[PDB]
């Protein structure tokens, strides 16, 4: 719903990245909060440093018909979050239903 | 006779060209199926 398929009738490469940023970024929002909820006690007496959470997003780019969603390089997409995710090698895996 | 053999060139060359293209379809018919069945990581759709 969030996309409403604004890519289906138009070019996609430029804004597709823009689309996932809001999705990947908010995942990290709850990634730290749940860590924070469990680390509220002890007032971070030990291990005060905040570890980089792990994020994995499973996207299927199946196109209904006459549509070509643009898919970015996995590695290049992943490393864009260097310093926010531990698994910089891969943060999203793109697959098409067979 | 020279004309006949000169177009014999074309016949054999055309014949040989017919065998090369079709095999790429056959072999490629077989290769795509095994790779799709065997690979499970899914980061590569198929190879030709």
């Amino acid at each position: 719903k969030r996309f409403k398929g604004l890519e289906k009738k138009q070019d996609n490469r430029q804004e597709v990245t823009k689309r996932l940023m809001q999705i990947v970024e908010e995942m990290i929002a709850e990634a730290n909060e749940m860590w924070r909820s469990l680390h509220e006690d002890s007032q971070d007496d030990e291990d005060e440093e905040q570890p980089l959470p792990l994020i994995r997003l499973k996207v299927e780019y199946s196109s209904p018909e006459g549509t070509k969603f643009e898919v970015e390089n996995p590695q290049r997409f992943s490393n864009r979050f260097a310093g926010k995710v531990a698994n910089q090698n891969d943060v999203v895996h793109f697959y098409r239903k067979k | 006779a020279i004309e006949d053999l000169g177009r014999g060139m074309a016949a054999v060359d055309h014949a040989i060209m017919q065998y090369h293209s079709k095999m790429m379809e056959q072999i490629n018919r077989t290769i795509a199926e095994l790779w799709q069945s065997t690979y499970q990581g899914t980061d590569i759709d198929t190879i030709q």
